[PDB]
């Protein structure tokens, strides 16, 4: 939608965090990795990061990362991020500062929006996979055959099920409004900002929009600069101190919701199968492994379990009660082994021997 | 699944806050001192030890649990009912529906159904069987009251709505400390989710008599075993008088083929003559060779064939036609 | 022989004669996608190979 | 040569097909694959499209 877009840019702000990148270890960017959450079977993720992103801080321009630009907060185009997990990203969308892309599998992210002196790039190692067809083991979704539910985010926005508090922000130390009084320490206050202030005396701890400045820190040292904002709501977190506002529990939405829909794998490649009766033998030569199974279909079910890819075969019989079977998305057929009688009941004595030794299998032999 | 989530951790300049019972399973809190934490463009919060720092803590829950979650059940001794369909005398197709029970008296048209109940008693269930999606197991017993390290407890709640978290993730706080403002800690990985990949086979897969389950009421679906005394009411209206018949003669029957194999894989016939034409039924109270036929029109010298299957190299045996049993005796049989 | 070695089972070269199943079947195009799914044998003398 | 990419030029067009591609699993781009070919030992592989190139 955009009303709970709205919800999310009116009163929300971005920032920055120290994202422990990999260019050296650690950055803070407003690009400040965060959010990550891929669970979709298409493996698709929707995070957020420190700053608000696709739509501007209003709630429009879907290609306006409004991001906290230093200190400052602006909304540039998002013309330009590389979306690359391992492999090049599979990117779908964004929503605010929530964004839903998808990714090949892989381990570790690299995203960064090409500013053009820099990506502001935040990277993470997340180990990624595709989720496996159902019954079967593969790499790809298959583009048809047999189809199957199948979980993910569902893409759209248009959500209030879900929320989070844009909580009320805190405090912030500054250094460069104790500018030099031509003599010793000069706060300079740009506006509003009660920037705690305590050279070695205390100063007022409450903070000045004055311009006020104390000589018993001739030194700018000691003398700590200290802002405090509430401007815009934002969700604090570990990587966040104890901001000044516990307050703003304002439970604004998050756009895409996981939900189980459905999307189709294809069928196994059928065995070659030969009933030499008294038994039958089972040949496949697949492309992947699946399991097989065969259940008795009688008091019992001793049946089989295995995941084989290779051109393979196996040999088995059963009584007329049928049998169970099933390898890759092949449904379970079962069926009756006979047309086996193998013996003549009546020919010379030794023939009608052979008989009693074979009209049953065991039964005749323990008779005999 | 679970979830887990940190409020803000406090910070001063010097001195320290206090940590709570902030009420969260498996929720951690901890003074930390000496913090000096910094922050970008800023003055690291202090002028001193910090000593300010509580890492207060909060776990929760996951929200495929909306969607999915462990459906763990007690299952108890129920009901057994099955459909049937009846095509008698007269009459068609007429499927129909019916518990076990030996009581149960249903009426359809004519027929006053009473139903077994079945010789045998059991269907292969238990009582502590879980399921997930359309998959289901027997779990032996999930640990509902008793927190399993959340190895399979890792959501212990009565139901969704159940707020009741009597499980631990174990959560255990590290020290925040490089000047970083964090919440360092451990807890448990979701266990049951571990076994969310070393799931089994269903029992449904492993359901002997080839037979298979309902989702809904458990209801098993076919496992074909035992003898069911049932007990219809026919309408004695439908029956007519036994003189008025076209009446039997002249009993014969050649028995002209039958190899044993499935299908009704003999065929023999009968030599015959008649009182007079029209039609009467061929029962077999004997069903040796299952004859592909129960009744005929019985034409003047009626002298005309059949189909049946039995297993025997050869029978010797007869049954009943038109209220006359005659002696058809079962020649030798090939297999398939 | 299905394939499994005589996947070109030919005279010669210039020979064109495949008395040879690749035992081709064809899978119903649908999904709005013009396309033939279908299925046949891998190449089973370099299975072989 | 050209001779032979002249007899190719003359008389081929390009065209578009909606080739399964990866971002939303479908794509009717010129770029359309087609034409997969890579058998060389050094693993070099001859391809052509539903477009000229």
């Amino acid at each position: 939608d955009l009303d709970t877009h709205f919800t999310q840019y009116k009163l929300a702000r971005p920032y920055i965090a120290d994202c422990p990148n990999c260019g050296h270890s650690r950055c803070d960017s407003p690009i400040a990795i965060e959010e990550v959450r891929g669970d979709a079977h298409a493996g698709v993720i929707r995070i957020q990061t420190s700053a608000m992103f696709g739509l501007k801080t209003d709630g429009v321009d879907l290609a306006y990362m409004s991001f906290m630009n230093g200190k400052t907060q602006k909304s540039i185009k998002i013309d330009n991020l590389h979306v690359r997990t391992s492999a090049p990203c599979s990117l779908v969308s964004h929503h605010g500062y929530y964004i839903l892309a998808q990714c090949p599998p892989g381990d570790t992210v690299t995203v960064g929006f090409h500013d053009g002196p820099n990506r502001h790039t935040c990277t993470v190692a997340h180990k990624v996979e595709f989720r496996p067809v159902g019954r079967e083991k593969y790499r790809h979704p298959p583009e048809h055959g047999v189809e199957l539910p199948c979980n993910r985010y569902t893409h759209k926005r248009a959500d209030q099920g879900h929320y989070v508090e844009m909580h009320q922000p805190g405090l912030v130390a500054d250094h460069s409004l104790l500018s030099i009084h031509s003599a010793k320490v000069k706060i300079t206050v740009p506006s509003g900002a009660q920037v705690k202030y305590y050279c070695k005396c205390p100063d007022v701890r409450k903070g000045i929009t004055s311009s006020d400045h104390t000589t018993t820190c001739t030194d700018v040292k000691q003398c700590r600069a200290y802002l405090i904002d509430n401007k815009k709501w934002v969700y604090n977190s570990g990587r966040l101190p104890r901001g000044e506002g516990d307050t703003f529990k304002g439970k604004l939405h998050v756009p895409f919701v996981p939900v189980k829909a459905k999307c189709i794998a294809t069928l196994a490649p059928e065995p070659l199968v030969e009933h030499k009766h008294r038994t039958l033998i089972l040949h496949l030569h697949p492309d992947h492994p699946t399991l097989l199974t065969t259940r008795s279909l009688g008091s019992d079910a001793n049946p089989t379990r295995q995941w084989i890819e290779r051109p393979t075969t196996v040999n088995f019989t059963v009584t007329g009660e049928g049998l169970e079977y099933t390898w890759g998305n092949h449904p379970p057929k079962r069926v009756w082994a006979q047309e086996s009688g193998e013996g003549n009941p009546h020919g010379w004595p030794h023939e009608v021997v052979v008989y009693y030794y074979n009209r049953y299998p065991l039964t005749t032999i323990i008779g005999l | 699944k679970y979830k887990t989530k940190v409020p803000s951790p406090v910070v001063k300049c010097c001195g320290a806050t206090q940590c709570t019972s902030k009420p969260h399973p498996d929720y951690q809190c901890q003074v930390f001192s000496g913090v000096y934490p910094f922050m970008y463009g800023g003055a690291y919060c202090f002028c001193d030890t910090e000593n300010t720092q509580m890492s207060e803590a909060y776990v929760e829950r996951s929200e495929e649990c909306s969607i999915d979650h462990a459906k763990a059940y007690k299952v108890h001794t129920g009901t057994v009912q099955a459909m049937v369909n009846i095509t008698y005398g007269s009459v068609s197709w007429r499927s129909a529906d019916v518990y076990v029970n030996g009581e149960t008296p249903a009426k359809i048209g004519d027929a006053k159904l009473i139903i077994g109940p079945l010789s045998s008693a059991w269907s292969p269930f238990d009582n502590k069987v879980v399921v997930y999606g359309h998959e289901v197991y027997n779990y032996d017993f999930p640990e509902y009251g008793t927190g399993k390290a959340g190895s399979f407890g890792d959501l212990q709640s009565r139901t969704s709505t159940s707020n009741d978290l009597y499980a631990n993730t174990n959560l255990k706080l590290q020290r925040p400390q490089a000047g970083i403002v964090h919440t360092p800690f451990t807890q448990v990985p979701s266990g049951f989710e571990r076994w969310k990949k070393d799931k089994g086979a269903p029992l449904n897969d492993v359901a002997p008599f080839g037979c298979s389950i309902a989702l809904e009421p458990l209801r098993a679906e076919n496992c074909a075993v035992g003898s069911i005394p049932i007990s219809i009411d026919i309408p004695d209206a439908a029956f007519t008088r036994i003189s008025e018949t076209p009446t039997v003669s002249d009993l014969e029957c050649k028995i002209t083929e039958c190899t044993y194999a499935f299908d009704f894989g003999g065929i023999a016939t009968v030599a015959y003559k008649s009182s007079k034409a029209g039609n009467c039924p061929i029962h077999s109270p004997s069903g040796v060779a299952v004859i592909k036929e129960n009744d005929v029109t019985l034409a003047e010298s009626g002298s005309f064939t059949f189909h049946f299957s039995t297993a025997n190299i050869h029978p010797a045996f007869k049954l009943q036609v038109c209220t006359s049993a005659v002696t058809c005796k079962g020649d030798c049989k090939p297999p398939k």
